[PDB]
RNA sequence: CUCUUAAGGUAGCCAAAUGCCUCGUCAUCUAAUUAGUGACGCGCAUGAAUGGAUUAACGAGAUUCCCACUGUCCCUAUCUA
RNA sequence: GCAGUCAAGCGUUCAUAGCGACAUUGCUUUUUGAUUCUUCGAUGUCGGCUCUUCCUAUCAUACCGAAGCAGAAUUCGGUAAGCGUUGGAUUGUUCACCCACUAAUAGGGAACGUGAGCUGGGUUUAGACCGUCGUGAGACAGGUUAGUUUUACCCUACUGAU
């Protein structure tokens, strides 16, 4: 359900947050009602991780994770890998992506089964995200807005892209990924999506400037 | 400060003040920033006011769409050449002065990064992140 | 709620007063003249603004 | 519709104070005239009109004793100065009236091209008559005919050279000739050979609905100096003079147009033009080193009014290439 | 296919572009910090106007200069890059002087909008204090 | 027609080393310009060998701007006789 | 320049929440004057830069009072001068007018602070050009350019040292 909160007073909680079904990220930033975005909504389902990867607090921009496996970046360190591997579950593998980048949430958009890439990705990282988590991987564009882990949220059974996105190209992504999306903005029309929001099988969170408008076509496209 | 400032920092060493012509890493057109003046910044007789990675100026543009030039406007640095000392001792710098056009609540203008950011920035004003590419 | 039982209570310590207007001093009703050496004592008094 | 007021009833009387009161609500009539054909056009279209009383009323003054006047008119684009509300204003009184109307500044136009502008006439019934402004200086059976060809008087868009053609009759100048068209003002009368008699015409304009946004008007009507776009004016100078002509008269090579997509495309517009050309002028900015190009549209700009550069209208509508140098 | 954001109805382009213009005529807006309403002086006997401080712009009623001196008369208006500020005609008599006034704004990220909006400028006669000190006399110069 | 004992600023040109009012008006240059460039001129009081205007070249002449440059400055520090 | 008393009235009704003419009692020496007491055997004369201190008639900051103070934002006043009160284009400028940051960009004085501390852009010599006047030499507190800024080793004062 589309839970409207707040980090600590921003909106984009994709950038201070993560979320699947597996495993779900947080920063360290107080303010519990944050907190209370997953803590309320679930039980003991999945874990909650509070963690500051790199002495950093976006987690979101910085891990492009899966239901079964994870991306951490190069100048991250062994003293938050540990936790990030001790308090979640085997299921799941954490490898430290030994490339050029470091944004990783803001050049993959990967959700179970299907990815998007940013194009002038390494080769070995190209072979090394199948290797640890077998999805495949179509490194073009979004509409030539070459980032894509900000301009893309990605469930299984629904996406989202931004207003500028060609009739051509909302199509040409339906036919990648065989789900459908809309040129859908975020928190009063900014279109940063992948990062303005997250979402899951069944669960939504988005920020608490969000409107109805947008919470009613997210409660359909993402859901089912 | 806090003009969209999400967190709050430690003290990076000033390297470009006022006067300094620094370029500009966005996709927004511009080439560069004139910077004219920068927020917080307090007061001293004869003493030009500073920028730091990750600090807010307000600057004008010299170089490309005239759109844009002829007007003051809110900018966000991101990369510096004055050497300065993250806490774990170890000193950084790049190798170009580079900034970011953006809104006066920190939200950006154009559509990507063309360069590295820095850590100081990226985790101070969010959605720098939301287009960063590479941090560092 | 405040029943107003007990904001006769409260106004009777906030909005019972008279005001010197020429020193802006928070003094009582039944006063004539100001309580400080500051005014010189005076008189012009007047009652504090409770009603619009 | 309406481009000229009537003038009725004089009526050989008295009453300075009040028959020309009469003019006065003849111009609050007027005026009530183009409020109503600006507001019935979208919201915006401005006309370079006059609001000043005293310069109409000037022109009241300037053709009832004149009695017989000859239109000039920039063969540059007479779409644009022909005058319209004349036909149905200076016939009515039954006296010494009927205009002619004529076109002149006609030496700038190659021989059998001048055709094109011959023939839009004998089609339509239009009387006209081609004689130059600069270059004399002292029904087909006519090609082209020199200043050979009771008051008299004469009528310009602005900058006709109604003080450049006053040597029509005897040429010395009594009537200074100036780059700016706003100095002619306070009309004027010239007076030779004891039975024709000239009444000069002090400065006019001329609205107009079409080509108002989008168009090229600053080619004779406005002054060049106090303009703060620089750049839509220009937009039209992008357009036709072909890029391999001007890059060979003035000797630069600007560009060759990397931004061949839809944004820009081909035949550059006014942004990419002029960025390598004060560069290579020399003329930067105060404050920093950039191309002051608002500067160099003034200058290149006041060379395609001058002389040095040339563009002639089609007359009546959409063709690709009619003029050629 | 996107969906205002505001009303939910109309669909807008991928060209760039924000909730409905139903929405962004009446909610959004780029003109406030202005008065509609600008007094200024005037002096009948020496028919010329002044800004409130500053020389006597001398130019007449109904002129081009009227642009700048009221352009001058200080609003917001000298931020967001004004286009053809033209007068409309009012009565003369009514003492006021009407300028519509074109904006072009920026919206919540880069998508620039036209406006069609008015202001009035209204004259109150003078007692033409200055000219009247030169016609009385206190010392020679 | 004339008035002043003769004539009545022509060509040209400008807030220019000549313009009190003057930080003249407009445009442009700058984030912002009493400076600067162009244009406008009833020019307090421009003007034709008391020479006018325009001029390539030249200048330890006066002035504005820009690329480069730099301890001129931010902000001082250090070395030598 | 600053402040006070009357209160004719403005202030949606509401003299004095704020304001407030008709009049009137004062305060100041940071304005311009007036006078000529000191200096004509010369007190080195504009501004800026650098630097210290003091004043309150407080712009900000602290605790407060008072409103036509619901909150927010503001206005009036008091104790109060302990700590701060800017970088810049234009101008030789004092003055000013803008741009921008800021808690704020308050006003002032110490021979109109300070030239054996500086600079010499200016005024105020001699060279020289233009305009007006003058027959003329020449005049202009009208405009423009160029034009030597001297000495401390003595007493006191102060910083430091025996
Ligand atoms: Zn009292
Ligand atoms: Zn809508
Ligand atoms: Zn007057």
């Amino acid at each position: 359900m589309a839970t409207r909160t707040q980090f600590e007073n921003s909106n984009e909680i994709g950038v201070f947050s993560k979320l699947t079904n597996t495993y779900c990220l947080v920063a360290v930033g107080g303010s519990e009602n944050f907190y209370s975005a997953f803590e309320a909504e679930l039980g003991d389902a999945i874990p909650i991780v509070h963690t500051t990867i790199a002495g950093t607090r976006i987690i979101g921009r910085m891990t492009a994770g899966n239901r079964r496996g994870l991306l951490v970046p190069t100048q991250t360190t062994d003293q938050e890998l540990q936790h990030l591997r001790n308090s979640l579950p085997d299921s799941v593998k954490i490898q430290r992506v030994e490339e050029r980048l470091s944004a990783l949430g803001n050049v993959i958009c990967c959700n179970d089964y299907v990815a998007l890439v940013h194009p002038d990705i390494d080769r070995e990282t190209e072979e090394l995200i199948s290797d640890v988590l077998g999805v495949e991987v179509f490194r073009q564009t979004i509409s030539g807005n070459i980032l894509v882990g900000s301009y893309c949220s990605l469930s299984n059974q629904g996406g989202l892209v931004h207003p500028q996105t060609s009739v051509q190209d909302q199509e040409e992504l339906s036919s990648l990924l065989q789900v459908p999306l809309v040129a859908g903005t975020v928190n009063r029309g900014s279109s940063v999506v992948g990062a303005g929001m997250v979402v899951n099988d069944y669960l939504a969170v988005t920020g608490l400037d969000t409107t109805a408008p947008e919470l009613s076509v997210i409660e359909s496209i993402f859901r089912l | 400060s806090g003009n969209g400032a999400q967190g709050t920092k430690f003290r990076i060493s000033l390297g470009l003040p006022v006067g300094a012509i620094m370029n500009c890493a966005d996709n927004s057109g511009a080439r560069n920033l004139y910077i004219i003046a920068v927020k917080g910044s307090g007061s001293r007789l004869n003493r030009l006011p500073a920028a730091s990675l990750g600090d807010m100026v307000m600057a004008t543009v010299k170089k490309g769409k005239p759109e844009l030039r002829k007007k003051v406007m809110p900018a966000i640095v991101v990369r510096q050449a004055k050497s300065w000392r993250r806490r774990d001792g170890v000193f950084l710098y790049f190798e170009d002065n580079a900034g970011v056009i953006a809104n006066p609540k920190g939200e950006m203008k154009g559509s990507a990064i063309t360069g590295p950011v820095g850590k100081e920035c990226a985790d101070l004003w969010p959605r720098v992140a939301s287009n960063s590419g590479v941090v560092v | 709620i405040i029943e107003p039982s007990l904001k006769a209570l409260a106004s009777k310590y906030n909005c019972d007063k008279s005001v010197c207007r020429k020193c802006y001093a928070r003094l009582p009703p039944r006063a004539t003249n100001c309580r400080k050496r500051k005014c010189g004592h005076t008189n012009q008094l007047r009652p504090k603004k409770k009603l619009k | 519709d309406l481009i000229v007021p009537r003038r009725p009833e004089w009526n050989e009387g008295m009453s300075k104070f009040q028959l020309d009161r009469q003019e006065k609500e003849a111009f609050l009539e007027w005026r009530r005239k183009l409020a109503h054909l600006q507001e019935s056009n979208e919201d915006l279209l401005l006309t370079p009109f006059e609001r000043n009383i005293e310069v109409w009323k000037q022109l009241w003054r300037v053709v009832e004793r004149s009695d017989l006047v000859v239109q000039i008119v920039d063969a540059r684009n007479p779409l644009l100065f022909r005058s319209v509300d004349l036909e149905r204003y200076v016939k009515e009184s039954d006296d010494r009236k009927a205009n002619l109307l004529l076109v002149n500044k006609a030496d700038l136009l190659t021989k059998k091209q001048r055709i094109a502008w011959a023939k839009y006439f004998i089609s339509k019934n239009i009387s006209f008559t081609f004689y130059s402004a600069l270059r004399a200086n002292q029904v087909m059976e006519k090609v082209k005919i020199l200043s050979i060809d009771i008051n008299i008087g004469l009528v310009g868009y602005p900058n006709v050279g109604k003080s450049s053609t006053i040597n029509s009759l005897v040429g010395a100048k009594k009537v200074s000739v100036s780059s700016t068209p706003g100095k002619t003002k306070h009309f004027q009368t010239i007076k030779l050979s004891d039975s024709v008699m000239l009444c000069d015409c002090p400065g006019l304009v001329f609205p107009n609905f079409a080509y108002n946004k989008g168009e090229l008007v600053c080619n004779g009507v406005l002054p060049i100096d106090q303009l703060r776009d620089y750049i839509g004016p220009a937009g039209l100078v992008a357009e036709r003079i072909p890029k391999y002509y001007i890059e060979a008269i003035y000797g630069i090579h600007i560009q060759t147009k990397s931004r061949d997509e839809g944004g820009n495309g081909d035949i550059p517009t006014a942004q990419e033009l002029l960025v390598a050309y004060a560069r290579a002028r020399g003329y930067m900015t105060q404050g920093y080193g950039s191309a002051d190009e608002p500067r160099a549209s003034r200058y290149i700009l006041k060379d395609y009014v001058n002389g040095k550069l040339l563009y002639v209208n089609p007359p009546p509508h959409l063709e690709d290439d009619t003029p050629y140098t | 296919t996107l969906l205002c954001c505001n009303c939910g109805t109309p669909i807008d382009g991928s060209t760039g572009l924000v909730m409905c213009y139903d929405c962004i005529k009446l909610t959004v807006d780029i003109t406030q910090g202005i008065p509609r309403e600008a007094n200024i002086s005037f002096c009948r006997n020496c028919e010329r106007f002044l800004q409130p401080p500053g020389q006597w712009i001398r130019a007449e009623l109904e002129s081009r200069e009227l642009l700048a001196i009221c352009l001058r008369r200080l609003k917001g208006l000298t931020k967001v890059r004004l286009v053809d500020a033209s007068f409309i005609w009012t009565e003369p008599h009514s003492r006021r002087i009407r300028i519509k006034l074109t904006v072009q704004g920026e919206a919540m990220t880069n998508t620039i909008i036209q406006q069609t909006f008015e202001v009035e400028y209204i004259v109150i006669a003078m007692q033409c204090p200055d000219c009247a000190r030169s016609y009385t006399t206190n010392t020679w110069r």
